RNA sequence: CGUGAAAUUGUUGAAAGGGAAGGGCAUUUGAUCAGACAGGCCAGCAUCAGUUUUGGUGGCA
RNA sequence: GACGUAAGUCAAGGAUGCUGGCAUAAUGGUUAUAUGCCGCCCGUCUUGAAACACGGACCAAGGAGUCUAACGUCUAUGCGAGUGUUUGGGUGUAAAACCCAUACGCGUAAUGAAAGUGAACGUAGGUUGGGGCCUCGCAAGAGGUGCACAAUCGACCGAU
RNA sequence: ACUAAUCGAACCAUCUAGUAGCUGGUUCCUGCCGAAGUUUCCCUCAGGAUAGCAGAAGCUCGUAUCAGUUUUAUGAGGUAAAGCGAAUGAUUAGAGGUUCCGGGGUCACCUUGACCUAUUCUCAAACUUUAAAUAUGUAAGAAGUCCUUGUUACUUAAUUGAACGUGGACAUUUGAAUGAAGAGCUUUUAGUGGGCCAUUUUUGGUAAGCAGAACUGGCGAUGCGGGAUGAACCGAACGUAGAGUUAAGGUGCCGGAAUACACGCUCAUCAGACACCACAAAAGGUGUUAGUUCAUCUAGACAGCCGGACGGUGGCCAUGGAAGUCGGAAUCCGCUAAGGAGUGUGUAACAACUCACCGGCCGAAUGAACUAGCCCUGAAAAUGGAUGGCGCUCAAGCGUGUUACCUAUACUCUACCGUCAGGGUUGAUAUGAUGCCCUGACGAGUAGGCAGGCGUGGAGGUCAGUGACGAAGC
RNA sequence: GAAAUCUCCAGUAGAACAAAAGGGUAAAAGCCCCCUUGAUUUUGAUUUUCAGUGUGAAUACAAACCAUGAAAGUGUGGCC
RNA sequence: AAGCGUUCAUAGCGACAUUGCUUUUUGAUUCUUCGAUGUCGGCUCUUCCUAUCAUACCGAAGCAGAAUUCGGUAAGCGUUGGAUUGUUCACCCACUAAUAGGGAACGUGAGCUGGGUUUAGACCGUCGUGAGACAGGUUAGUUUUACCCUACUGAUGAAU
RNA sequence: GGUUGCGGCCAUAUCUACCAGAAAGCACCGUUUCCCGUCCGAUCAACUGUAGUUAAGCUGGUAAGAGCCUGACCGAGUAGUGUAGUGGGUGACCAUACGCGAAACUCAGGUGCUGCAAUCU
């Protein structure tokens, strides 16, 4: 009858990419992972151990254990109306640091220096990101420019 | 038609008066309503509310409960305030000289006060002394200590209290507690 | 889609740091009003150009008045419409004193003769013809005879009140 | 005698009535799952800086 | 054989009735009925306020 | 707020002024009827009832979540580390009211199958918050203390 | 079969009010809130437990940890599309080279099959190098950032790190937008656990007012205006009223509101007046309208029906007889402004009638293949009947455009009722503090929950209540 | 001999990996050889199904004892 | 419209394909009815449809005549008597102008009949250990009520 | 800048064909007593840098090279798709409005870059 298996309907989830197949390149052991790192899951079909559930993939979570060759992580999963705290014990294979925390660690720093470049002149120095804003009056001149343009084009069959 | 974001009609889910028909609880609310509005003092707010207050809510405060925040730094002079019952408590042997503004004591524990030198003080003589609660240290006995709160959020791995009548050996003490028996919590 | 005006809308694309100025694209709209011919530009500028409403701007719009709006002209309106199965291209002329006046009669046309609504309609090219002879069409050429006279049989008569006392006549 | 057999219909309504909730996350999470030979440590370093405080501020 | 309901019925009186009857809103007609003179009833006009509707005309861009 | 030099006035935090008729079925209410429009027979099961689903010819009277043992939550009341007089006894204006000894029930200790053992390193701990209170402040705030309560790391007791 | 109108186990009484997951019924009012037909498990499938939805009690606080939303930044996915001179698997067609079991054919072969090489046609739910849209994860800070140094039994070659800290610095633009109706938290319990319909995606099936899924919106549980009529469609959700304005739909009349204005199309001896929706197709029409492409024509084009129908010639074989018109074969120019081995009608066959081809008569446009609007053919069912009806034809039909007008329990303003929330109010509040008053918002509802009240029998108290001068009842 | 043993060249896996299908794997996860018993002990934690119950299966550890290897390391049954 | 039709696609036909209609077939569905809408056939009687068998008037033909075939208007009017079978269906005899097809709750059981199906008796064959089973055969087997309303057929009748 | 060792990203690095390479290094090469492994000092092990060679490896260059990589108002705002209508059409489907937006195709360019240490006319 029904299948429901751990890795059911994963045939293209755990592929991996065109001409990207073997040995997992040495870069992804050496970064050091710390309890507190926002990581993203993205699990490798050729490291069978450690390897995080189909649902975990694209998930992005929180390190909260460190161990020998895998890292804990801290998932809010949504079951029926609440969300609920899941751990996972996933090799470094699988996971990756999440590159939204580093700009946004890079924004912190770029906002404190602009605050103390501010702390001596020139206060109040927009340190809030803002949306896209409507575009100023400008003027556009027709030097090398003179509008030029023909009207919709007559139905050719072009077969 | 209004697309309502919220529940329409709704009470506040506060006890605005209590429930009890004690004609001289309600005078205390009357008085302490009148002390809520014409003074900004937040104890008087705080005061008020607790006498709106069901028994469970205002569980008793011991002498010793009493004497340990008396034991803080700058506290050794505060008129302890309890909106509920002072009850006695044998197992402290120094209670010092202070004065205990509550709702009900017990016969021990205004024994223990007055021997101790302190003084024992209802409610309306507080609101005379100390109108706004200068000097004031208002305390509050443990809520979640009750045997009720024991068997609330009973469940697997949850380790509450089940809801027992006889206890002891052939009492719930067997599959579903012990891996020996099938399977544990 | 009221009494339609023209609109001189000429817009570009956003000026980038590789390609400052851009070319400056524009168009002749027949348009009901402002909304209509900014909408109806960028949906014939999508037929032509890699741009969209997001990517590009406008910077002119201009309504365009009638050079000679009380002298009677002859007007060829090249149209491509999609009717029920298929696209197709057709030459209609007008005799109008505007060229709203003509888009106007060309709508109310191939809306009655071929069901065509403003929604498949893709007015191609409103051209005057200057001279009489290069005219193509017998239902306008008609109307250039010398000395055009014609009388105008059976006059009805709107009467204010329901009841009338004379039984009236149709003479002109 | 069929019936049904399976519907998530009214099912998103129902879990928004009282409007999906956060898991409420704290200061001082639980230690449980950290590695033990971690946690050991971190209670010998704990009661040493609580010794350090108490031994200066008194 | 205390009182003496209703269903159902007789008489009298009143009303209406082209293949149901009954009902809701509003008013006509007929019947019947309560209160108020130390303001009660129904209205008319003027000057205003609130909300609107329908015109006339003026000055600007 | 406006006008007025001011007094004061005004269309400015909601209608006043003047005048007539009647003072009774005139207005109104109730009822019958007529007219315009609308209105399918209730109860029930059902996804769906006016249904060619079922019960109901009519009327009166009777007619269906009660009591008890034990118990969960919540609330009120008394007393409170205790509490519960009413099995009994005393007494009585006599099935009432009033008074009371010793026990017993539950609670104040848990844990283990059991033999058993049995709850303070510390200001009954440390950390993060926390109402209220105190001190300095015109205040905003800052500092101190922080009950209940929430999270966490400890300490103690029983089992392993 | 019969065994007292009783027989596939009589009658009587008791156990017995036997049990029933099944059927029926389950009695006053108003106010507030208000569902589910879904998860898992069950000898479970007409049931229950469990979680969810709902009410009530609230509690801790007082504008926040937040959000059925977006932006910015950073992930994830393998469907729509696309691809097959890219892999796998199908698939059409020839080319060129080649050599072996393949071709009789050297004893090295125009007239060969595989295989290879470069091309070519078409495809895939269980193919794929690519690869969207929609949807989806995370982050956007005081639980933060930076500096210095303290603990450890972990860890390091080593205070090197790890985690947690001491002390110091930073503030309303504190680190995007918008909103926030108070926010968080707990206990307890009802009903429900038969669903159905619509758009879009989608499975089985020829299909179904069929059966089964996904997201959402609804009906159920809901009246109101409109679709004549209808659970679901459109519009809009509802205290009691007044006034105004509208939505959807309409304005010949029934019927409130223009037999309005404007440009066209259509004439049906089955017109048409159908969002859902209550049907119609391929194929056709010198009906009528509009258009596309090609050609001819004022040097007088098409037609009108005026004149010539030519040499070998009665063209060869043969047909009883075929001579321009039975067939095989033919189709040469002697050629003329002009007549074919003739467009047809014909005779035994010729002959003859009559035309493409050409003018002594014209005079303006013509011919062909098509494209799609309306109308028509295609178009047959049973009681008499249905654009709703009457009727409507430069419409009262169809297509389109412009105004004016009509009216929902919808919107705006006001009043009144109730509910909720936030407040005021004690030195006579000029005695109701669960009272009086101010301010704002809100009002649908089955199952169900709660609250405030009405009424009946009897009981304690009170009104030294009513009453034979008439209680109760009717 | 189209083919039985030997030799070289090409060969991205078109093979093999117990058993269905999918994924994964080339100085390997396939073949051969050597050693071996980690298919061991004691608990908690986690993932899937899910009520966040049970069972099954799996993941990372911790505290031991071992196997192997020059070593890093790997190993708590079967590449998933 | 490839072909048949001596030649000739369309007098009459018509392959390979393809577009429909009907609801008198049978499937498919399970919406209504299980506090029951009397389940086959026939007889009787009325009406309706047209996809016309005959009859009326026509058009076409490979229509000489005769007889036929195809097609139009057309449902006005008719469409039978019998052997066998419970039969619907079928087959045959025979007459005739013709023996066309259907609907009306597969029209019509308070109209009938009861041959059939479809209770209980009984026999056979096969199957089953058996009780028994068989859309297998065979035989016997209670057909209720209108006096109400409407409809219909007839009959009176107030008021002008 | 060449070269070597250990690398990072893992074809712009691969593949095919043909040419160059001083110096150094790498390499091929020479030998079999010991440790070691074989049917075979071919591989593997050891020994001497000696008897020699850039022939190969390696490196770089050459190719309207294959492949790969990058970009393009190249195709294409096309296919597709979110939202909306009492839009069209008997229908299959299609158009419009507010948004997002490909792949193939066609061109143009390119054919590794770089870290640590050592070494070189
Ligand atoms: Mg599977
Ligand atoms: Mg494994
Ligand atoms: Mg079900
Ligand atoms: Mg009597
Ligand atoms: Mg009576
Ligand atoms: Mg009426
Ligand atoms: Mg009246
Ligand atoms: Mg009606
Ligand atoms: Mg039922
Ligand atoms: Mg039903
Ligand atoms: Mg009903
Ligand atoms: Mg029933
Ligand atoms: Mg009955
Ligand atoms: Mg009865
Ligand atoms: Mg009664
Ligand atoms: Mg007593
Ligand atoms: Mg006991
Ligand atoms: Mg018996
Ligand atoms: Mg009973
Ligand atoms: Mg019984
Ligand atoms: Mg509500
Ligand atoms: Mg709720
Ligand atoms: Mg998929
Ligand atoms: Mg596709
Ligand atoms: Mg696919
Ligand atoms: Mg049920
Ligand atoms: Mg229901
Ligand atoms: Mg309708
Ligand atoms: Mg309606
Ligand atoms: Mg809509
Ligand atoms: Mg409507
Ligand atoms: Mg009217
Ligand atoms: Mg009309
Ligand atoms: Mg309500
Ligand atoms: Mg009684
Ligand atoms: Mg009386
Ligand atoms: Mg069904
Ligand atoms: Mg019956
Ligand atoms: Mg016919
Ligand atoms: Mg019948
Ligand atoms: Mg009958
Ligand atoms: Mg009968
Ligand atoms: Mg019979
Ligand atoms: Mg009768
Ligand atoms: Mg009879
Ligand atoms: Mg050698």
């Amino acid at each position: 009858g029904k299948s429901h298996g751990y890795r059911s309907r994963t045939r293209y989830m755990f592929q991996r990419d065109f001409r990207k197949h073997g040995a997992v390149h040495l870069s992804t052991y050496l970064k050091v992972y710390k309890v507190g790192d926002i990581v993203d899951i993205k699990a490798n079909g050729s490291i069978q151990k450690g390897m995080p559930h189909k649902f975990y993939q694209g998930k992005t979570g929180v390190v909260y254990n460190v161990t020998k060759s895998s890292v804990g992580v801290i998932i809010n999963k949504m079951v029926g109306n609440r969300y609920l705290e899941k751990r996972l014990n996933l090799r470094v294979e699988h996971i990756k640091h999440s590159k939204c925390r580093q700009e946004f660690l890079e924004r912190v720093k770029a906002n404190a220096a602009k605050r103390a470049e501010a702390k001596a002149q020139g206060v109040a120095v927009q340190l809030k990101r803002q949306p896209a804003q409507p575009r100023e009056s400008r003027i556009v001149s027709t030097e090398g420019n003179v509008p030029q343009t023909l009207a919709p084009v007559p139905y050719e069959t072009f077969i | 038609g209004i697309d309502h974001t919220s529940k329409q009609h709704k009470r506040s889910g506060h006890r605005t008066a209590p429930k009890s028909d004690n004609v001289y609880l309600k005078l205390l609310v009357k008085l302490y309503t009148f002390l809520a509005r014409r003074t900004d003092a937040p104890f008087n707010k705080v005061v008020l509310k607790a006498l709106f207050l069901s028994k469970i809510n205002r569980p008793p405060v011991s002498v010793s409960r009493i004497a340990r925040a008396l034991k803080q730094e700058g506290a050794a002079n505060k008129t302890v305030v309890v909106v509920g019952t002072v009850t006695d408590d044998a197992r402290i042997f120094e209670f010092p000289k202070t004065t205990v503004a509550a709702l009900r004591f017990t016969a021990g524990a205004r024994a223990k006060i007055v021997k101790a030198g302190g003084e024992c003080i209802t409610l309306d003589q507080l609101a005379v002394r100390a109108p706004k609660g200068q000097n004031t240290l208002i305390l509050r006995g443990p809520r979640n200590s009750r045997e009720a709160v024991r068997h609330f959020g009973m469940g697997p791995h949850k380790g509450k209290a089940p809801r027992i009548l006889s206890t002891g050996r052939k009492f719930e003490r067997a599959r579903g507690r012990r891996r020996s028996k099938g399977f544990k919590v | 889609m009221a009494h339609f005006k023209e609109y001189q809308v000429i817009g570009r694309r956003l000026p980038t740091e590789s390609v400052p100025e851009p070319k400056l694209f524009r168009m002749r709209i027949f348009a009901s009003n402002e909304v209509i011919a900014k909408s109806r530009y960028w949906y014939f500028l999508q037929k032509l150009h890699k741009v969209k409403k997001a990517s590009g701007e406008i910077v002119s719009i201009n309504q365009i008045n009638e050079a000679h709006p009380t002298k009677v002209k002859n007007f060829g309106v090249w149209v491509r419409y999609d009717s029920r199965s298929g696209t197709h291209n057709m030459y209609k002329e007008i005799r109008d004193v505007s060229r709203v006046a003509a888009v106007e009669t060309l709508y109310q046309d191939m809306a009655a003769r071929h069901r065509a609504r403003f929604r498949s309609i893709h007015i191609l090219k409103v051209a005057e013809i200057e001279k009489t002879a290069d005219v193509k069409r017998q239902y306008v050429k008609q109307f250039l005879t010398k000395d055009l006279k014609f009388p105008l049989p059976h006059r009805v008569q709107k009467s204010t009140k329901t009841f009338s006392y004379k039984r009236p006549s149709t003479f002109y | 005698a069929k019936s049904k057999n399976h519907t998530a219909h009214n099912q998103t309504r129902k879990a928004h009535r009282n409007g999906i909730k956060k898991p409420k996350t704290y200061k001082y999470p639980s230690l449980k799952g950290v590695d033990p030979k971690f946690r050991r440590n971190h209670k010998h370093a704990l009661h040493g800086t609580a010794k350090a405080l108490a031994a200066a501020k008194k």
